[PDB]
RNA sequence: GGCCGGGAACUCAAAGGAGACUGCCAGUGAUAAACUGGAGGAAGGUGGGGAUGACGUCAAGUCAUCAUGGCCCUUACGACCAGGGCUACACACGUGCUACAAUGGCGCAUACAAAGAGAAGCGACCUCGCGAGAGCAAGCGGACCUCAUAAAGUGCGUCGUAGUCCGGAUUGGAGUCUGCAACUCGACUCCAUGAAGUCGGAAUCGCUAGUAAUCGUGGAUCAGAAUGCCACGGUGAAUACGU
């Protein structure tokens, strides 16, 4: 806005665990007002994920998210009659934000039988350093590399 | 003896009585597990005595009418708290620090002529 | 036996000043009343378009409320009957008695 | 409304006023089962001799003091013009501008 | 319609083909009753119907039978 | 397996499976199966010559297939022939039970035609 | 089983009252007006939502609600009556409803609301019909009777990515009800048939918190005929670095 300031809304945290972050995810998750059906999902991904790597779901969980947190990107700007795109820097509410986007939009166009099972392979799969977040994520960084003139 | 406590929310009342030992709760003549079947309603409800350590110290009568779950279950948190004032009245700054004294004042919004909800208007074409 | 009154009104200034007076002279004759006892109110709505042509927004709300009242008598008298049945209250309010 | 809109609205509520009881039996005769089943044929061939106008499906409600065949209310016997100037004026008991 | 009823016909138009048929041979038969559903004891007449503007002369079969009258004369134009 | 002149799935359910001839929808597949005695979600590829005669016994009693279609196209052709609103709307082409000709009538005047 | 005797404590109903004022604390500022923080309190700085529309602009809309200056017709541009039309159909545009599916379809069985209407009216129990309905009949001018069973949800089975157990246009046969009367031209039920469509080019709209999105409920006009209009609650988000 422009004479405005916005405090920050309190976010219960997960009844299993105790995360606040697992909250935003499952919020992240829902459509149409069905928070059940999003936390069924939820869990049962964690549930199936935790086998295949004997450790922890919140540990799992952060060495998914800490290879597709980004750290620069590319905004546009138009002054003088044509776009230039300047790199800046992100701040780690918004990396967080923009890691569980992609992984969600990621997850969705897969092609297994349950959305459960969709959600746990993307996971697997970006903890090994492969996928369509990950490629994201690589993408928007060479973006931001070959602008560093206009910084 | 018993210590009494009021509690509202949406569109809910909850009378909440407790008395001293043996933690059990009955609501409406049923169980918590067996009236509520979510665990974020559960969760809400065993808040403040999980907050000040007393849980298996009381036991608490129950009655809610109105409403759904979701305003059943913060009537019920309001009702509990206003009634361990009532029983001990030193709690008081904990309680509200943690926040579950305050009344949450958020009512559903009318319909208004010419729109097709509160704030949803028709779509709109310059030609 | 026992008497029981209801009445009716749109505006509860009136009302209020014919129950006290049905309750006053009810007591002064000798005979035991429970006090009144609200009931709920009823609200009626209507809409209208304020335009006599076209514009079809552009509306006006209006309302209407009846206000009720009900007076319980638990041992009448024959003096107390008559002292009733001979009485006269406001245009605007709407009495009715059952025995 | 044009002055014979509200004769033929009279004309037709003292006709349907007439033949009420008539009617009532022959739709009775009608209605009811375990009939003749002549007399069935019978009285429907005759409930189509009364006059039409008799019918109280053909009447139409209109504004008392204006005529018109749109925006009628039926707690005051108005279209919605009418009713709002006598509101206003503060000829209606009760009646005053809501708001919730 | 219901079966609890019977079908419909209009009483001129009844009492005039019972006439027709009793006095055998008819030149048509005139009607602006297009409401009425046509008998088994009509085969063999000529019905003109009105339609808004003429009459259309019917000449009854016996494959008609439970039709309404005014099934055989259309009221539009278009070409 | 062969039933009214052509073949049925073999790997569905016998109420779905049965639903392939032309005349018999999930009332009619209820009421056979119910009548011959069979379960309703029992494969068609586990039962028994036995039972298939007893199933195609029991589709005897209705009419499907040709038979169906004969009716079908001699009811059309009676309206059709004696020239009433029916049987003109029948064969211009346009709606039949008084729907609006201003917009839409797609799926009997087809895509449209500049 | 609030059933019964009872109690006036609690929910709740509807009349009188109290409360919020930059009133108190610290800092900045012209020895100001104000501004950024804190205490208590249900609520804090316009607490949230309504009604309330300045002098004027567009010879803006309405002589078909009503009233009125001037013009025009009076065996007719005024009366009455049955049939038809306002529902047409090579085509172009605006506003909506249902979908193109596993966060789903189908079968069983089990929680939790709010606000309304009713005498030429609302119609329980019982019996008959696969069903829309039919017969006989209590109660209610109503915090008492009736309309009236909320749905999404939760628990257990089946379907396994197919133009399908997704979708429900169109058409054939047989019926119910209102009404003198359902051809043109009504709503609803049963059996059968099972079209287009696999997320939509250039354009383009709504929304800042109990809001968007999604699920059900009621009334006015009304013999009968809402996917429109006006109202009620349940579940419940994402983002605001800045001009």
């Amino acid at each position: 806005p422009r004479r405005r300031v916005i405090g920050q809304r309190k976010i219960l945290p997960d009844p299993k665990f105790g995360s606040e972050l697992l909250a935003k995810f499952v919020n992240i998750l829902m459509v149409d007002g069905k928070k059940s059906t999003a936390e069924s999902i939820v869990y049962s991904a964690l549930e199936t994920l935790a086998q295949r790597s004997g450790k922890s779901e919140l540990e799992a969980f952060e060495v998914a998210l800490e290879n597709v947190r980004p750290t620069v990107e590319v905004k546009s700007r138009r002054v003088g009659g044509s776009t230039y795109q300047v790199p800046v820097e992100v701040r780690p509410v918004r990396r967080n934000a923009l890691a569980m986007r992609w992984i969600v939009e990621a997850a969705r166009k897969r092609g297994d039988k349950s959305m459960a099972l969709r959600l746990a392979n993307e996971l697997s799969d970006a903890a090994e350093n492969k996928g369509t977040a990950v490629k994201k994520r690589e993408d928007v960084h060479r973006m931001a590399e070959a602008n560093k003139a206009f910084a | 003896n018993q210590y009494y406590g009021t509690g509202r929310r949406k569109s809910s009342a909850a009378r909440v009585f407790i008395k001293p030992g043996n933690g059990k709760i009955v609501i409406n003549q049923r169980s918590l597990e067996q009236y509520f079947g979510r665990e974020t309603a559960r969760m809400v409800v065993r808040q403040p005595l999980e907050l000040v350590d007393m849980v298996e110290k009381l036991d608490l009568y129950i009655t809610v009418k109105g409403g759904g779950i979701s305003g059943q279950a913060g009537a019920i948190r309001h009702g509990i708290t206003r009634a361990l004032m009532e029983y001990d009245e030193s709690l008081r700054s904990e309680l509200r620090k943690a926040g579950f004294v305050t009344r949450d004042a958020r009512q559903v919004e009318r319909k208004k002529v010419g729109l097709r909800k509160a704030r949803r208007r028709p779509q709109f074409s310059k030609r | 036996q026992r008497i029981r009154i209801r009445l009716k009104a749109f505006d509860h200034r009136l009302i209020d000043q014919a129950t006290a007076e049905i309750v006053e002279t009810a007591k002064r004759t000798g005979a035991q009343v429970r006090g009144p006892i609200p009931l709920p109110t009823r609200k009626e709505r209507f809409t209208v378009l304020i335009s006599p042509h076209v514009n079809k927004d552009a509306r006006d709300q209006y309302e209407i409320r009846t206000h009720l009242r009900l007076v319980d008598i638990v041992e009448p008298t024959e003096k107390t009957v008559d002292a009733l049945m001979r009485l006269d209250l406001a245009a605007g309010v709407d009495v009715q008695i059952s025995l | 409304a044009k002055q014979s809109m509200k004769a033929r609205e009279v004309k037709r509520v003292a006709l349907a006023d007439k033949y009420f009881a008539k009617r009532a039996e022959l739709k009775a005769i009608i209605s009811d089962v375990n009939a003749s089943d002549e007399d069935r044929w019978n009285a429907v061939l005759k409930l189509q001799t009364l006059p039409r106008d008799s019918s109280p499906s053909r009447q139409r409600n209109r504004c008392r003091q204006t005529g018109r065949p749109h925006g009628f209310l039926r707690k005051f016997g108005l279209s919605r013009i009418k009713v709002r100037e006598a509101a206003m004026r503060g000829e209606i008991p009760g009646l005053k501008k809501a708001s919730w | 319609r219901s079966l609890k009823k019977g079908p419909f016909i209009d009483l001129h138009l009844l009492k005039k083909v019972e006439k027709a048929v009793e006095s055998g041979d008819k030149k048509p038969l005139r009607t602006w009753s297009r409401r009425s559903t046509i008998f088994p004891n009509m085969i063999g007449l000529t019905i003109a119907v009105h339609n808004g503007r003429q009459h259309v002369p019917v000449f009854v079969t016996d494959e008609m039978v439970g039709h309404k009258l005014g099934e055989f004369a259309p009221t539009r134009t278009y070409r | 397996a062969r039933i009214a002149g052509i073949n049925i799935p073999d790997h569905k359910h016998a109420v779905i499976a049965l639903t392939s001839i032309y005349g018999v929808g999930k009332t009619r597949s209820k009421a056979i199966l119910a009548a011959a005695g069979i379960a309703e979600d029992v494969k068609i590829s586990e039962l028994s010559e036995g039972q298939i005669d007893t199933l195609r016994d029991e589709v005897a009693k209705f009419v499907v297939e040709g038979d169906l279609r004969r009716e079908i196209s001699m009811s059309i052709k009676r309206l059709m022939d004696l020239g009433c609103y029916r049987g003109l709307r029948h064969r211009r082409g346009l709606p039949v039970r008084g729907q609006r000709t201003k917009t839409n009538a797609r799926t009997r005047k087809g895509p449209r035609k500049p």
